[PDB]
């Protein structure tokens, strides 16, 4: 079983600049490489599938190189339909294995979140559990924490958070964390807030809520 | 087209499915047919694959003994078996397509991949969502929808009619420790039209064949 | 004192076309007349030696091979055929003096769903001389890659199992063979007729 | 310069004990220790030092058996297996490994593909290899090929279900036979 | 009773019966269990047998592909399953006992039968009968009852609540073209008694759960 | 396939008698015989195992000789539960085959059928369909033959016969053969006869009806 490992992870680019990206086998594969693109919710559509070979309806930007155990996919000139996540996969040996991936993600200038806190509904609160929301709107980068104080007591394992596809318009993130407790937990303290920590940000911003109003 | 795949399936741990690929166009004309499933969030990973003009099926060690992929010609569809199942099998099952590379005597290389099958494997049952709302209260207000507790993917959402897409962002839905989903839907308005403009989620779960239309106030 | 030709046409079992059986046939009086009487025989074509002669004239040895194939595979069994079982499974000579017998046997080698016991060879690097018999089950390299015992792509297991269902067309369903070779060599003939 | 042993214990098909598979190693360079740090192998025992000496040639043989019938793969042992099967010699020089395959030799409703020979009129010397198909006379009357009462085909299956006892479970079984002759030895280590 | 089969069995063409066998005593020890039917009037058949001490069995050559005989040394229960039933297969299936004969080093007798399964296989229904009076006219007079238009046997007939079995005759029934079963029971009485003596025929179908009593009268 | 033919098909004996079954195999099969006894409706039961050997639990008076390719079961001062249909089954080669059988049957003197005719019911008539029965009742032997004259009309492939086994007390058979056909063709015709012909009978005798009456 042959391990392909990619590099780099993530990868932030402008249109225009020129992306490399690298795959190395655990052992020599020869040239029988393939890479493949793939966009978020849609089926992969191949790119090469010699270790340099053009699949036809790709544009010549796309090339790839190497042989052996390290191979590159390099674009030059990168273009706006160009930003999604890249996989090398090997065929030499039984069984086929892919790698890990590579995201290629639009690059933009540092913007901080709005964010907006959310308090549970009544209906919800009648139902037994409350749940309370913090968004965190239109930021970039993706890096962001987020932590819950609860009477200035911080929160651990009751809080999931979900971060959105890079936008097409602004290329910015957004991002909401969920704390959810029972009711009779919720009753018990007062001061509800979300603190927020990002690099455009000059120091954490905090949002709160009073549980009577 | 040139490849369509059968709906999504939802099945209880310890069941079987059975995936369909049907080949647009008349006949295979040779070519190889593979699948590779991807869970959330994951890569991609080889299960097995099929020739149908040879008539043979291979399978990784991973999954000997609980696949079983099989071709028909004269419908030109190519079926995958999944027995056994575990909540690890929850994944996007995508069937793809191998031509004959002359320059290497063999299947080297996929070509072409059908647009992929959900199969949602966990011991929760078809529930509806609850709706609640996230009312509001530089001069911009944000609102939202909160739908808790539903199973299995996916959801759709609206606001208003469908007139209401600009500053909508509707977040990936996430899985609780219940085994449920739940997602939370958000829009960011002027204050101004807090109060001259309404604003209504409609929220669409079709496995449980459920529709809401929940109106969002500021309250 | 007969040939046990019961043992070889009458045998609840056959051999797969891979592994094709052979008895030898020897020190015994051997009537063909069940042949011709038998009017229960799709296939029966002598080449080398005419049809009615064989009560008359005797032979050193006499070999019975045995196997199954499909209906349409039945014309494969002949002097200077090709296809999958002439190549890859059972290969007569051009100099070949013997018969070619087979008959449908579709109700007791058939079976609701399918009978995938039978097999025969899909895959090979060269071909079969005649009267070779290759029984390996090295997996077979079809690409340009090894494949270490490991099957899967462009390394597929040499053998394939045959589809033999009930309500199939008469080339698909199964079809039992049996081939004499006639033997004269320079040694006491042992099998002759009355 | 290493030697093939992927294609012996990696391999997907493992064949049946009665027709049990010989590989000939020869002319290369054996790395023995990923045996002893394997700790997922259930069965390993020799009748630590094989990476400092070498032999001429070296055999391994191959199949399939149950798990409760891997202690008839040892010198001076009597059972089906070790009957009819797959004997080994008194002065057995070599090693037995042995390891759990349900997971991918087994599945669900029944895997009927590994055989194992049922009746034998003698036994079976060391090393020998029986692939008969020949129908057993086990009563007083000739068989004439012909199966039923007292005439039985000497081939029974083994029937893997993924949800058996650990003794009805399948095992894969590697025997290595190290051959020392007047020659230079082909098979070493480091 | 040294050998007990499961009860009777209706099955429609294509479907499979599976009959079961037990043995009185609580094992096997080195008995074999072998499976003889026999077709209406007409002789016994061997289609096929086990051996529970060896693990072995074996099939007629006219029934393979169809049959399975299996054990089951706990329960020490022999089951023999019959796939792909014909309107031929309808028949008595004996299970019988050999064994191991010293003398001869085999099993050559059977030596014990079971009472025997009937397995009924038609494309017809469960259908209850009508009984229709066979009246007498005419110093010995005979009248009766015709029960006709049934499925599956049996029905069972008496006289009077079983206070009259001297000279009655009940026939084995037939089978009509319409796939259905038709029968007819008489009796013999002085003609003296045709006035005096009350005569009634009572019918019982237990697969249709019918139950008729008929008076017969002259005219 | 060894070709068991046992003789003769019917046997009538009386009590007491000396009664000698004989079978014949199509070719050698030593002393791999074995005879069997069947009763209607009862499964069949051991008699005589290896030609020669008696089965434990069947009286003595059953023995069986003969090797080869004839054999003879014999019954020494047969007894009344001893009626019954005897099979002889070779061991000797796969598959294993019975005989045809040889039924023992009492032996009384010649009995004339007493002949009955019963016209459809009026309750059948609304049914839809039209069943006539004739009935021979306590004859013997068994051959009779029965044919239907419906307006002199020879019927042939419309009626079923039916006949009993062998009465315990008297010895004797009866049949009931029935005339199917519909209400329509029922009304059509008008004359319904029934011929029988029996060996205790000078000359076929009819029973035949009018359909009025
Ligand atoms: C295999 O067995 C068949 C049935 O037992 C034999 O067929 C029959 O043989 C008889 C002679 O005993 C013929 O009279 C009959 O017409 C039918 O063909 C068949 O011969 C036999 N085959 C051999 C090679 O013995
Ligand atoms: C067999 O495959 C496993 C998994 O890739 C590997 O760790 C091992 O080295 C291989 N070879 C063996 C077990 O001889």
């Amino acid at each position: 079983d042959i391990q392909m490992t990619q590099s780099p992870s993530s990868l932030s680019a402008s249109v225009g600049d020129r992306v490399t990206i690298t795959c190395r086998a655990s052992q020599s594969i020869s040239s029988y490489l393939n890479w493949y693109q793939q966009k978020p919710g849609k089926a992969p559509k191949l790119l090469i599938y010699a270790a340099s070979s053009l699949q036809s309806g790709v544009p010549s930007r796309f090339s790839g190189s190497g042989s052996g155990t390290d191979f590159t996919l390099t674009i030059s000139s990168l273009q706006p339909e160009d930003f999604a996540t890249y996989y090398c996969q090997q065929s030499y040996s039984n069984p086929w294995t892919f790698g890990q991936g590579t995201k290629v993600e639009i690059k933009r200038t540092v913007a901080a979140p709005s964010v907006f806190i959310f308090p549970p509904s009544d209906e919800q609160l009648k139902s037994g559990t409350a749940s309370v929301v913090c968004l965190l709107n239109n930021f970039y980068p993706r890096e962001a924490k987020v932590q819950w104080k609860v009477d200035n007591a911080l929160q651990s394992g009751n809080s999931q958070e979900s971060v959105t596809e890079q936008d097409s318009k602004d290329s910015t993130y957004s991002l909401s964390s969920t704390l959810t407790l029972s009711k009779a937990d919720y009753e018990k303290h007062k001061v509800y807030a979300c603190e927020v920590t990002h690099q455009g940000l000059s120091s954490p911003v905090t949002k709160s809520f009073n549980r009577g109003e | 087209v040139q490849l369509v795949q059968s709906e999504a399936e939802v099945k209880k741990p310890g069941s079987s499915v059975k995936v369909s690929c049907k080949a647009s166009g008349g006949t295979y004309s040779s070519y190889a047919i593979s699948w590779v499933r991807q869970a959330p969030g994951q890569g991609l990973e080889w299960m097995g694959g099929i020739i149908p003009i040879l008539g043979i099926a291979n399978y990784a060690q991973k999954f000997q003994g609980r696949v079983t992929i099989t071709a028909d010609k004269s419908t030109s569809t190519a079926y995958m078996e999944l027995s056994s199942l575990r909540s690890e099998d929850t994944a996007v099952y995508y069937c793809a397509r191998l031509p004959y590379y002359y320059d290497s005597s063999g299947y080297y290389y996929f070509d072409y991949w059908g647009q992929g099958t959900l199969v949602t494997v966990s011991s929760a049952s078809t529930k509806g969502p609850s709706v609640f709302p996230l009312a509001p209260s530089g001069g911009t207000a944000a609102l939202g929808c909160l739908v808790k507790d539903y199973f299995p993917e996916p959801v759709t959402v609206s606001w208003n009619s469908g007139a209401l897409t600009s500053g909508v962002h509707t977040f990936p839905a996430v899985l609780q420790s219940s085994g449920l989903y739940s997602l939370s839907s958000v829009v960011t308005v002027p204050s101004s039209s807090l109060g001259t403009q309404t604003y209504i989620c409609n929220v669409n779960h079709k496995p449980s064949n459920t529709k809401v239309d929940k109106r969002v106030e500021p309250k | 004192n007969l040939c046990p030709f019961g043992e070889v046409f009458n045998a609840t079992r056959f051999a797969s076309v891979y592994a094709w059986n052979r008895k030898r046939i020897s020190n015994c009086v051997a009537d063909y007349s069940f042949l011709y009487n038998s009017a229960s025989f799709s296939t029966f074509k002598c080449y080398g030696v005419s049809p009615t002669k064989l009560n008359d004239l005797c032979f050193t040895n006499v070999y019975a091979d045995s196997f199954v194939i499909r209906g349409d595979e039945v014309r494969q069994i002949a002097p200077g055929q090709t296809g999958k079982i002439a190549d890859y499974n059972y290969k007569l000579p051009d100099d070949f003096t013997g018969c070619v017998i087979a008959w449908n046997s579709n109700n007791l080698d058939s079976k609701v769903g399918g009978n995938y016991n039978y097999l025969y060879r899909l895959f090979r690097k060269s071909n079969l001389k005649p009267f070779e018999r290759d029984i390996s089950t090295e997996i077979y390299q079809a690409g340009s890659t090894p494949c270490n015992g490991v099957e899967g792509f462009n390394c597929y297991f040499p053998l394939q199992s045959y589809g033999f269902q009930p309500t199939n067309g008469v080339g698909y369903q199964p079809y039992r063979v049996v081939v004499l070779s006639f033997e004269l060599l320079h040694a006491p003939a042992t099998v002759c007729g009355p």
